[PDB]
């Protein structure tokens, strides 16, 4: 008659609000992110807003590199964002040590579901408020983007958008595929992968953006990497000539 | 409302504050008063002990740690006996290691985090007593004044208890005249019992009721009690 | 070293225990009862190490003790014998086993009949018409090999006992002070106290 | 193999009078065939009018000294203050010395 | 902390009875109902299934009655989960009994573990009690047949015929009526059934609602002999009796 | 039905930790402090309330070093700051008893990130009362960051927590403006005089006793000092002159 | 920091309701229709994919799981409960019987094992039960084919044929109609997709529809060839393009 | 890991789970023990809502510790088990290391120990269970009658009942019970036993149990029979007044 | 609910304050220290008659020149007991001495805040604080005849008189008034025996009442029924004297 709301038990219903809290919490930063996949490459891209003058804006970052493959882009909390990472960072290079291979971008994201499914089972845990999207080029599986949720679910994505405006995202990215048939971004280079990201996020949001509202993490065969204000502020040039 | 925040230490009011941390600091409003004061050379500890019947013992206040330093309690009583005996192997501990007198700085510091702990852990409570630790080292004369809060202060002169603000004030008005009382301990212990009294109201200091400490640059930590104390009153 | 000797006949069980205590070049005891009744129908005798012998003796005794008033009931001897080499067994393996031999001596009351069980310190069980433990067996197997006979009685038992101890006096190097002797039947336990001037 | 011991030489003495007891030691510390010091004191004085030596290893020697004299001053501590008799200090001793009969202190002790 | 959450399983209530052992029983109490049945010649054990399906398999299905040793078995009410953890512990007792002392665990000393298990969880650890009465039966060379009944609580008895679940006080009265001593077992089989039809909450009761087991001395053997019946059996033995 | 106030770990419906929310309140009760990022290097400073005359100058220090390069102040919750530190220098001794350099900013500041973050997942502890103002210089740069009770922490060019944080800011931010490429260690060090005298109208009751420490790369050798003497009277004198 | 949760969270109510056991089979109710039947010579398992956006790889979410080359699983109820059990399940197929045997459990015996683990979630101190129904089809040399169904409080039963989870009360009812002893393998599969047309309201093909069986050896699915006593896995699951086949004539 | 305080202190100064322990054992069957001049007699009640029972098989309420010492109990039967064993086992552990059988005190003892440590240990409820420990010394002639309850409290008696409607058979000892001459006989302490239950049980033909512990390890339980030869005798005597 | 070792709003720890409570309830107790000795006596307080009276043990020796007087739950005393005689028995072996009196009373009283369910320190297994008070009584060379109330609080006080449980403040009162530094031994026998008659609810005999004496040369003894019976028949001549 109350205390199934606080910790992660049962309600007559058949639900546990705690963890319907805890994606509430996802939200919390008020910032949109999105998830694409080229012909050998996937991009994301998240909005960058740093309101205060006294912060330093590269010290304020969502985009984690988590290893040499893979990158992980947050949405919630930067305390619980930062716990994430650093368990993905550690259980990453221990998956490389044990097994002799370098983690898989859908295996680490089951291992992190599964740790999140555990707060959800157990009472003294508490569910983290973060939604987080993992990105690699996998030596098998090509480009590729899944993402976890505090209820511990998972799962693959042709593309992805996260945030309290994820809908604007979502419906524009689907009438691209279904226009385009293909379940990807026909283009060879990540550089115009990178611009077609920005491109649907200015199209979707209704909002123009500058080199310091953005933050892109690019991975490619081999390598992931996040671009500074200047990548950025090269790649904002190439679509203003276009349109 | 605060029936609600008050049930453990592990819980913050919507103020912001730990409400058995302060019901830990009423425990030594109502413990009886002492008082600690220094100069340059030495550091006195005066404290007024208090009885349960006329058939009863007055019980003591004072608590040596080292051959230089020592302490004055109010409050629950096995508390302070806890923490002077922790007190007592931190410096035990720097003399066997170190060869070397504790520092009564780092003597304050050891006590705030031992105390600290109990108001952050869930099924611990917070200790029940207030402590006034004085001392001579390397840097002379100290005097510290302890609270269940872990909050620590170096003071020259203060005072803790039931009515100690009348002490407080009289030494922070006569604060120029013993900070020079260099050379002499009688006449520290005079401004020592003269504060103390300034917080009586019922009884008059006797013989068996009086407890007075010191140490300094040649004065091992001494306790005097009985008819030692006679002269001074 | 010790003796420790035990025969099956018809209707009863019969221990023969050396009395000798020796520690170095000393004789310290030459009365000693190297027995433990376990249960009104169960007699269990003990050879080995010093400490080891009685402690582990005492030991089952408690448990079985401890059995029969929980159960107000008594184990049969085949229970009994199967505890104690459970125990060894454990032994054995451990930081410090028991070094103990032991004979376990009963009569099963439901089956009506005699029981004797060799149990040495590895946990070597064996049921047995007769039986021995150390060097005394080099001796006695042999002679009880030609004279025994299953359908012997108690006083049979007795006499061919005399024969073993006799010979064991004859040959064996060392003086173990006669035997202690007792028969386990269906009426108990009871002490032959005329064996050693019989 | 590493041999956890070894012998500082030296020698001690006690002597019991009537009002009067004196305890000795030779203050020349050794190891092999060299000195190590030609004055190294070697008896102590504990407080509660109690001197005490351990002559042999002296590591272990000073390691019980340490020891014990840190016994005297909880003594002190735990019971209001009071003189530690030397019959008190002897028995005291002996428990501090086999509390470590199987790894014991190469030391001849003395008070 | 927790404090605020703890439902305390293990404490007394101002009258003196054990809340947690007290709901458990009512849970018991809405079960299948089971029925253990002790004659001169052997012991019967019967359950009935709750519910039922069409499609629900009976060929390999067994939920309320389960088989502990080659002499002793049981019957279940209350939650199967619950049951198959306190069944896995007397199936492993019974082994360590038998390695030990190279002898069959007697009846009352495994139902005392059982029942000194249940007894544990009612009184130390603060986890609930384990929702399962059981009913025991089996054979040794000391006191021959034997029926026994262990509840939460952890108390145990013995009985010459019980009965465990729904509507007990009803069955009880029907056993109580019924029952002789000098009984064989071929007669206690009709009185079990008996009972469960006039206690049944159901119309019918058929052959598919049933689990039904006799431990008997083999009739030319001597040794006993355990018999889980096998569903089409149980449609024989109704026809017997006379409910078609 | 409320209370999601009462309990650490708990969600809101709103998706806030109350307690970390209360916690910062006990923050905000507390005593001024900032950071001032300078051209190489960082300063601390910090406000220090005399209560009564007895309390002993230069002798209550409220500023910490991590390691030998790291300088710690914070507001609120005096010995949950203390803990924090003896946290903060284990964590920093263990990285240089493995990596043998000293512990990077970047990498100190997430260690104490991680263990304040922790202290926020569980109801059987208390959420920590201060907010951390820290840094110092590594093998590049120097670093300003600022740490609060939820384990959120951020780079800053400046850094102000506790009574006055709003007066700081607003004054902080006038220096961002007006030195673009940068401020001088010593400059630094004067304007942080300057800060914690404006901020100290909020307080302005009672008397205060300033506390400053710098850490600068040709002015310190990359090591933490406290500022004494000659150079603190020099600063005390800049706020007093520019105070009318 | 440490768990302090080491009482019960699941407790008997004044009527003798298992509370959050109860609540766990409301959460199995409002999960997605998954169904088995049991045919002469093999079992079908199938459901629903139920897909959270069209933006989402239903490929990459299996709902239907190998738990032994003998042995699968399906759900209703909570997908990621599921997936923890089925990696848990795994693991006591090996650590409980297949490095002590060294061959692969039974079907009841796993699912014995399976009940176990939802059980102690029902008891232990500081969790919450199971938010799932598992359906699990199997075979073994000894007992054949089965299909068992396992409940939150850790309980299960043998059956035909059944469904759970939705609309599985309209379904049981749709499979008691059809269902008998007689049935081909290939007939149960055309029943699983009929059965499963009145829960779907969208979209009914490959891609939506998730199956696999228990029947045959497969000696293409093994890997290997040499060890003769060694013929293939008996768990298959279908692919889009075999689904659509069956639809085709329906 | 469980360690939750469940027997504490209420604001008047009683521990209200040890309170509620001792209502548990006013609802057990009723339990009573007089001793006479060389003998100890105990007397037990069995209830009457449920019998259909194998009286063979079920557990009686007298209990032998050791040869020479049994306990009778009040309360709940499940608890009863775990005391005895215990004290089965310290019985045991005494003879093997002082070669000596429990006195009939230390026994006690022991089991009131074990009842105290359950009222302020954490995780744990008191025993619900109250004890009557009856018996001879080694060697001893002389009768003990001890009685602990779930607080731990243990004290000697010359006679003393526990269970359902104690007050009514206290209040027939106290007057029919003389110090100065005790029951001589067996005989006569017998029929004081059942004297005393025949006013709570109502016609127990059945339903009294009596155990009788004489010196030097010689303890025996009464038969139906024999029982019932005393309730006909005891029921005549009425009706000649 | 609520922590065991919870601070009121006053400044006190509720299991403490509740515990003394008990006490109050318990049978009353009475210290009187003299310079010829110390005595100690006790209510036994039966239940019922059928209760045999010389089995109520209120009075216990800790060692030979250390003897204890309860009151309160008094189940709760066995292991303040043995945690006693442990340590006195303990600081002989170590030290080849005796105990004093003041250090022993402080061990007792280090284990009664021992209570809690995770104090942070020192792992303390105890549910509960003790519900019995100590009137603990002895003689040491160095501070001589002495007598300590030891509280479940962890305080213990010295006194030259002092009455615990149901009728102590009656008595407390009485004690004020009588007690005096010259006091003889028969006249402190002689007063416990009066202020145990005047709280009692029943008439003072023999046998519901219990005396003990600790001198330095026979040491603790307890008292026989037959002495105490003559003392109870010379205090009723004296009070009818005057």
């Amino acid at each position: 008659a109350g205390y199934d709301r606080h910790i992660t038990i049962f309600s007559p219903e058949g639900r546990l609000y705690q963890v319907e809290y805890a994606f509430k919490a996802t939200n919390q930063t008020n910032i949109n992110s999105l998830a694409v996949r080229g012909k050998d490459c996937t991009v994301v891209i998240s909005q960058k807003k740093v309101p205060d003058k006294l912060l330093d804006p590269t010290t304020v970052s969502y985009i984690f590199c988590i290893s040499r493959t893979i990158g992980m882009v947050v949405n919630g909390p930067i305390p619980d964002a930062r716990n994430a990472a650093l368990r993905a960072k550690a259980e990453a290079a221990e998956f490389r040590y044990k097994y002799g291979y370098d983690m898989p971008c859908d295996v680490l994201a089951k291992r992190m579901a599964n740790l999140s499914q555990i707060y959800t089972q157990r009472a003294y845990m508490r569910p983290l408020g973060v939604i987080l999207t993992f990105v690699s080029v996998d030596e098998e599986l090509g480009p590729s983007i899944y993402k976890t949720d505090p209820a511990g679910y998972y799962v693959g994505y042709k593309a992805t958008a996260t945030g309290p405006k994820q809908q604007e995202i979502t419906t524009n990215l689907e009438n691209h595929f279904k226009k385009s048939k293909i379940d990807h971004i026909n283009e060879e280079s990540w550089e115009k992968v990178v611009e077609f990201a920005i491109t649907h996020m200015i199209d979707a949001l209704g909002t123009e953006f500058s080199k310091n509202d953005l933050e892109v993490g690019v991975a490619t065969k081999d390598k992931f990497f996040t671009l500074s204000a200047e990548n950025i502020e090269e790649r904002l040039v190439a679509i203003a000539e276009q349109d | 409302f605060r029936n609600n925040y008050d049930g453990d230490t592990v819980t913050f009011s919507p103020t912001g504050r730990l409400f058995q941390v302060e019901y830990a600091l009423e425990a030594i409003k109502q413990g009886s008063v002492t008082v600690g004061l220094r100069s340059n050379t030495h550091a006195v500890l005066v404290a007024l002990k208090r009885n349960a019947d006329e058939l009863s013992s007055y019980q003591k206040k004072i608590i040596k740690c080292d051959e230089h330093m020592g302490l004055s309690l109010a409050g629950l009583a096995p508390d302070a006996r806890v923490l002077s005996n922790y007190l007592r192997q931190q410096c035990n501990y720097s003399s066997l290691v170190f060869n070397r007198k504790l520092a009564v700085e780092r003597a304050g510091h050891l006590l705030c985090d031992k105390a600290q702990k109990n108001t952050q852990s869930y099924g611990g409570r917070p200790y029940g007593v207030g402590l006034l630790i004085i001392g001579y080292d390397k840097s002379g004369a100290h005097l510290l004044e302890f609270q269940p809060s872990g909050n620590v202060t170096e003071l020259y002169g203060t005072a803790i208890g039931a009515r100690s603000q009348g002490a407080k004030t009289y030494l922070e008005r006569t604060l120029d005249t013993f900070i020079k009382i260099d050379g002499n301990p009688d006449e520290l212990i005079k401004a020592g019992v003269e504060a103390i009294s300034q917080s009586l109201r019922d009884e008059s200091l006797t013989v068996d009721n009086l407890s007075i400490a010191i140490v300094g640059k040649d004065t091992p930590f001494t306790i005097y009690d009985g008819e030692a104390v006679a002269k001074y009153i | 070293m010790d003796i420790i000797l035990g025969i099956r006949v018809q209707d009863s069980v019969i221990l023969a225990s050396s009395k000798a205590v020796t520690r170095g070049i000393s004789v310290l005891k030459d009365s000693d009862d190297k027995t433990r009744q376990l249960s009104p129908h169960t007699l269990m005798s003990f050879a080995g190490e010093a400490g080891d012998t009685v402690q582990f003796a005492e030991y089952i005794q408690a448990n079985i003790q401890l059995y029969s008033i929980r159960e107000d009931y008594e184990l049969s001897p085949q229970a009994v014998s199967s505890f104690v080499r459970q125990e060894l067994a454990k032994s054995i393996r451990s930081r410090r086993p028991y070094q103990v031999n032991v004979l376990i001596g009963g009569y099963d009351k439901k089956k009506n009949k005699p029981e004797l069980y060799q149990i040495d310190y590895l946990g070597t069980k064996v049921e047995l018409p007769y039986g021995a433990h150390g060097y005394s067996g080099f001796y006695t197997f042999s002679l009880l090999d030609h004279h025994y006979r299953p359908d012997m009685t108690t006083e049979e038992g007795l006499d061919l006992l005399k024969l073993c101890v006799q010979e064991l006096e004859k040959r064996m190097p060392m003086d173990f002070k006669g035997v202690i002797v007792k028969i386990v039947d269906k009426d108990g336990i009871r002490q032959v106290d005329d064996f050693q001037a019989q | 193999q590493f041999n956890p011991y070894g012998d500082n030489g030296g020698t001690i003495l006690g002597i019991a009078g009537e009002d009067f007891a004196v305890l000795a030691g030779d203050t020349r510390n050794i190891t092999d065939y060299s000195i190590n010091s030609r004055y190294e004191p070697k008896v102590f004085d504990c407080g509660d009018n109690i001197v005490m030596s351990a002559n042999g290893f002296a590591a272990d020697g000073d390691a019980l000294v340490k020891r014990f004299k840190n016994s005297v001053k909880w003594y002190h501590f735990d019971h209001n203050d009071k003189k530690l008799s030397i019959n008190s200090a002897a028995r005291n001793i002996q428990h501090l010395l086999y509390g470590k009969r199987f790894f014991p202190y190469y030391v001849h002790t003395i008070i | 902390g927790s404090r605020r959450y703890d439902s305390r399983t293990t404490i007394f209530s101002p009258e003196g009875r054990l809340y947690q052992v007290e709901y458990a029983l009512e849970s018991i109490s809405h079960a299948g109902t089971a029925i253990g049945i002790m004659a001169s010649d052997g012991i019967v054990l019967a359950a009935e299934r709750k519910v039922t399906s069409t499609l629900l398999e009976q060929d390999t299905s067994t939920e309320k009655l389960y088989k502990l040793n080659d002499k002793i078995a049981v019957a279940v009410a209350g939650l199967t989960a619950d049951a198959e953890i306190l069944i896995n512990t007397a199936r492993i007792h019974a082994q360590n009994y038998l390695k030990t002392y190279n002898e069959d665990i007697p009846v009352e000393i495994l139902v005392r573990r059982l029942s000194d298990i249940k007894q544990g969880y009612t009184q130390h650890g603060g986890l609930r009690p384990f929702g399962v009465s059981f009913i025991y039966a089996g054979y040794d060379d000391r006191y021959g047949y034997q029926l026994y009944t262990s509840n939460p609580s952890g108390n145990y008895t013995g009985w010459k015929a019980i009965s465990v679940g729904a509507n007990t006080s009803a069955a009880q009265t029907l056993l109580q009526m019924d029952y002789k001593d000098d009984m064989k077992v071929d007669d206690a089989i009709e009185l079990a059934l008996k009972t469960l039809s006039k206690t049944t909450d159901s119309s019918a009761l058929t052959y598919d609602r049933l689990e039904f087991a006799t431990i008997r001395k083999g009739a030319n053997d001597g040794e006993v002999y355990q018999k889980i019946f096998k569903p089409q059996e149980i449609k024989d033995i109704l026809v017997k009796t006379g409910i078609t | 039905g409320t209370g999601y106030d009462l309990s650490n770990s708990v969600f809101s419906p709103d998706g806030r930790n109350f307690q970390v929310e209360y916690a910062v309140k006990a923050v905000e009760n507390g005593t001024t402090s900032i950071g001032i990022k300078c051209n190489d290097g960082v300063v601390f400073a910090v406000e220090k309330l005399i209560t009564s005359k007895l309390l002993v100058p230069q002798k209550n220090v409220k500023i910490q070093v991590v390691d030998r390069h790291i300088g710690c102040v914070y507001s609120g919750l005096i010995p949950d700051g203390r803990h924090l530190v003896n946290r903060g220098r284990e964590e920093a001794a263990s990285f240089k008893k493995l990596y043998k350099t000293p512990i990077p900013i970047p990498a100190f500041a997430d260690r104490l990130g991680q263990y304040v973050q922790a202290h926020t997942l569980y109801n059987s502890v208390r959420p920590f009362g201060v907010s951390t103002i820290f840094g110092g210089v590594d093998k590049n740069g120097a670093h300003l960051y600022m740490l609060e009770p939820s384990g959120s922490y951020w780079g800053y060019k400046g850094a102000a927590t506790g009574k006055g944080r709003q007066s700081a800011k607003a004054e902080l931010e006038k220096l961002v403006d007006h030195h673009p490429e940068g401020l001088s260690a010593r400059e630094a060090v004067k304007q942080a005089a300057k800060i914690i005298y404006l901020a100290h109208e909020d307080n302005k009751e009672k008397d205060f006793e300033l506390e400053i420490s710098w850490c600068s790369l040709s002015e310190t050798n990359g090591l933490h000092k406290f500022v004494k003497g000659d150079l603190l009277q020099e600063a005390i004198d800049f706020a007093q002159k520019e105070i009318n | 920091m440490t768990d302090r949760y080491s009482f019960s969270l699941t407790t008997f109510s004044p009527s003798g309701k298992l509370g959050q056991i109860d609540y766990a089979l409301t959460a199995v109710k409002q999960g997605v229709t998954s169904l088995g039947i049991k045919a002469t010579n093999g079992v079908v398992i199938a459901t629903e994919k139920k897909s959270s956006s069209p933006l989402a790889m239903s490929e990459t979410l299996s709902k239907v799981s190998l738990l032994t080359p003998d042995i699968g699983a399906v759900y209703s109820g909570m997908g990621p409960d599921y997936r923890v059990l089925v990696d848990k399940s795994r693991k006591v197929a090996h650590t409980s019987y297949k490095r002590i045997y060294g061959e692969y459990p039974p079907t009841k015996l796993l699912v014995s094992e399976v009940a176990k683990i939802m059980q102690e979630a029902t008891q232990s101190g500081g969790v919450r039960p199971f938010g799932v129904s598992l359906l699990i089809a199997g075979h073994d040399e000894f007992n054949g084919f089965s299909l068992y169904q396992v409940d939150p409080s850790g309980s299960y039963f043998p059956w035909k044929a059944t469904a759970i989870g939705k609309g599985s009360v309209a379904a049981k009812t749709f499979l008691e109609k059809r269902w008998n002893d007689e049935l081909e393998l290939e007939d149960a599969i055309h029943i699983a997709l009929l059965t499963l047309k009145e829960s779907v309201e969208g979209e009914f093909n490959g891609d939506t529809i998730e199956l696999a069986i228990i029947g045959d050896e497969n000696p293409d699915l093994l890997g290997y060839t040499g060890i003769p006593t060694d013929k293939g896995p008996r768990f298959r699951k279908l692919t889009s393009q075999e689904i659509n086949d069956r639809l085709e004539a329906l | 890991g469980y360690d939750r305080a469940l027997s504490i202190f209420s604001p008047d100064g009683h521990i209200f789970q040890v309170e509620y322990a001792l209502e548990a054992v006013k609802r057990g069957t009723c339990a009573v023990g007089v001793k006479g001049k060389n003998c100890v007699v105990l007397g037990c009640e069995r209830r009457s809502t449920l019998k259909l029972q194998d009286t063979r098989i079920t557990p009686s309420k007298v209990s032998k510790i050791d040869s020479h010492v049994v306990l009778s109990f009040s309360g709940l039967n499940a608890d009863s088990r775990i005391l005895i064993e215990k004290a089965r086992v310290e019985a045991q552990s005494h003879r093997l290391t002082l070669e000596d059988p429990v006195t009939v005190e230390y026994l006690t003892r022991y089991v009131a120990g074990v009842q105290q440590r359950y009222t302020q240990s954490g995780g744990v409820r008191p025993f619900g269970v109250s004890t009557l420990i009856a018996g001879f010394d080694p060697r001893d002639d002389e009768p003990k009658l001890y009685q602990t309850e779930p607080s731990g409290i243990y004290s000697s008696w010359s006679a003393q009942t526990i269970g359902r409607n104690s007050k009514t058979v206290r209040e027939f000892l106290e007057k029919n019970y003389d110090r100065k001459e005790p029951p001589a006989t067996v005989e006569e302490c017998v029929k004081l036993t059942v004297r005393s239950l025949l006013e709570v049980v109502q016609t127990g033909a059945k339903n009294i149990e009596i155990t009788v512990v004489k010196p030097d390890s010689d303890i025996v339980a009464l038969s139906s029979e024999e029982i019932n030869q005393y309730v006909t005798q005891i029921e005549q005597e009425k009706q000649e007044q | 609910d609520r922590g065991v070792s919870t601070f009121s709003p006053e400044g006190r720890l509720f299991q403490v304050e509740y515990s003394l409570e008990a006490i109050k309830l318990g049978s009353t107790a009475i210290g009187i220290a003299t310079k010829e000795g110390v005595v100690l006596g006790v209510e036994k307080r039966a239940t019922s008659p059928l209760l045999e009276s010389d089995s109520i043990e209120k009075i216990v020796e800790i060692d030979r020149h250390i003897g204890c007087a309860m009151s309160g739950l008094t189940a709760d005393a066995r292991s303040m007991i043995e945690h006693a005689r442990t340590a006195a028995v303990t600081h002989n072996l170590y030290y080849d001495e005796d105990i004093n009196v003041e250090s022993l009373t402080q061990s007792v009283c280090d284990l009664a805040l021992r209570f809690g369910e995770g104090a942070s320190g020192e792992e303390r297994l105890m549910s509960r604080p003790f519900g019995v008070a100590l009137l603990i009584a002895g003689h040491d060379a160095d501070d001589g005849y002495q007598l300590f109330h030891a509280e479940p609080s962890g305080t213990f006080y010295r006194y030259n008189a002092k009455a615990i449980g149901s009728g102590s403040e009656g008595a407390q009162a009485e004690l004020l008034n009588e007690w005096h530094s010259s006091l003889t031994l028969k006249e402190a026998e002689l007063l416990v025996l009066k202020i145990l008659k005047q709280v009692m609810e029943e008439k003072l005999d023999e046998n519901n009442a219990q005396l003990s004496c600790i001198t330095k040369q026979d040491g603790f003894k307890i008292y026989d029924n037959e002495k105490t019976a003559e003392l109870i028949k010379e205090l009723k001549e004296k009070e009818a004297a005057e």
